[PDB]
């Protein structure tokens, strides 16, 4: 029973530090009323199409159905007065936001063989392993903790979260792959956030070439004409 | 007494690795952990020579007698130099970066003409224009003197850029 | 444990033809994940050329190197100062040619 | 007769080069320990199903 | 015809003599260029830095 929290562009990615610096100072209000509490914690929920902070504070059917909660690790505080660190820990799809109540309604269904279904695994971590390498955006050295070889992933469906974390794709897409109660469905779609980035990439990549290979063969003929 | 040496050498390799005026191979034969410093004051003065200081400021070193004293001076000396040889090295990053700001923005719009050059590689100008002074001659029974140019000409606009004067 | 298990035999043909089943069994399940991807990769490739070249096209916008802000609005009042005109044929063609020039050039170009 | 190598999930097939890295210092000693043997060894087995290191 | 009077050359040391020949010959027209090539940069470069340090 406590207000939503106004996200204010912040998506949470399951198992995936985040920060939230909201510039409001209402909701600093909840944040000190819950250190009282010996395990404080805090829910994170997504935005809806058309973002508006003060329709989130109005109404409360803005924000989506589904959420993260999760318990806050420490305040730190260094320049604002609102830096709170939230984390994706336990994914819920509440039925009723404005009714507050809660249930972990996690559907994950998947296959008892797991022998097939790990080989489009082997291509996912590899599909990651190409988008850092030729769009590098986080450290690598997540990777060689968690190995591919080292079965040391309990949480293939976190690891995957965590992967899809990387991908560019829309918060509403978020979203989307969060809709998806399949499991295939929502790991294809994850291929698919992925692949969508790669278009793109791609596309710069060969413009990038191409504009730096006419200019070789302009300074190089000017290097002749030297 | 020794702790100044100290701090001395470090800044002396900090101006020779910042400000590479001689070779580090004689600091490494005479170093300060393997008693061959048996000459502080003649050390203190082949490290006073990497200095740039001017002549006058050479005998203001001499004009100390104690030995702190000329070494503080000595200290002196080499952040003048130091301060000299940090401003040069922002001061050439800056207009370096200050290089690349250009060219790199121009290489960022460069990309975004050649994408809006041959957007729609149609020739909407070029063909249509040429076309037109195509069927605008057909009908006439020309020269073939005059066939030559036009053709060779209707071969340089298909070179040219339309914008072109 | 599978591996445990062909190491178990101790005939050569044995562990041979063991392997190679165990090689068919596991291209098997590569190759139709293999096709399934491609699958899905077409349902993916479903979605239209107009969205791509509309990429293209956000990619031109979302640049900080497009069209100078001082030329379009020295294109706009140029074109209001004509708006009102009984312009001839001769200056209008010429002034849309040349506002094509002024959108090709640089700010600073003499 | 040394004591079992804990292979934590690390598969080291016949005549493949392998890495291991165990996360404990436990094993370090035994690795210190035979420097010093005129006969430097490990040996390499391979774990049963439902891995657990207590187990090991 | 170069090649052909090495094939007239009958004796062996002959033929390795002017096969030599033949390789620093071509090796000395390369230098050329190269050193050509590299002095013109060297040109370049001594141009341009002087325009750094202009501006």
């Amino acid at each position: 029973h406590l207000p939503l929290i106004a996200i204010t562009r912040n998506p949470v990615f399951p198992r995936f530090i985040k920060i939230i610096e909201v510039k409001n100072k209402k909701l600093v209000e909840l944040l000190r009323r819950k250190v009282r509490l010996a395990q404080p914690y805090v829910g994170v929920f997504l935005k809806r199409d058309d973002s508006n902070e003060s329709d989130v504070v109005e109404s409360l059917d803005e924000i989506y159905h589904t959420g993260t909660f999760a318990q806050i690790h420490e305040m730190q505080d260094l320049g604002d007065k609102l830096r709170m660190i939230v984390m994706g820990h336990r994914r819920v799809h509440i039925s009723r936001q404005l009714e507050m109540v809660e249930v972990e309604n996690v559907v994950h269904e998947d296959f008892q063989v797991t022998e097939e279904v790990k080989a489009l695994t082997a291509e996912i971590v590899k599909t990651i392993r190409d988008i850092i390498a030729l769009n590098p955006l986080y450290r690598e050295s997540v990777l060689q903790m968690m190995q591919a070889g080292q079965r040391v992933v309990d949480n293939p469906i976190y690891l995957s979260d965590m992967g899809a974390a990387l991908t560019g794709a829309e918060s509403h897409e978020l979203q989307d792959v969060l809709e998806e109660t399949n499991i295939p469905k929502r790991l294809y779609k994850a291929l698919s956030l992925l692949k969508k980035e790669f278009e793109l990439s791609k596309l710069q990549q060969r413009l990038g070439r191409e504009v730096e290979e006419k200019i070789k063969q302009t300074h190089r003929k000017y290097l002749l004409q030297e | 007494v020794k702790a100044l040496t100290a701090e001395i050498v470090k800044t002396i390799r900090d101006i020779i690795a910042l400000n590479p005026l001689y070779r580090e191979s004689v600091l490494q034969m005479m170093q300060a952990g393997q008693r061959v410093v048996d000459n502080p004051i003649y050390l203190s003065d082949m490290g006073a020579a990497l200095t740039g200081a001017e002549s006058h400021e050479l005998q203001d070193v001499l004009e100390e007698t104690n030995i702190p004293k000329r070494l503080y001076k000595a200290l002196s000396l080499l952040k003048k130099e130091f301060e000299l040889s940090k401003l040069q090295q922002r001061l050439g990053r800056e207009v370096e970066e200050k290089i690349k700001q250009t060219h790199r923005k121009y290489l960022l719009q460069e990309q975004l003409k050649i994408i809006k050059k041959e957007l729609g590689l149609e020739k909407d100008d070029k063909d249509a224009i040429e076309e037109k002074f195509r069927e605008r001659l057909k009908e006439l029974v020309v020269p073939k003197h005059v066939m030559d140019v036009v053709d060779e000409e209707l071969s340089k606009l298909g070179l040219l850029d339309n914008h072109s004067s």
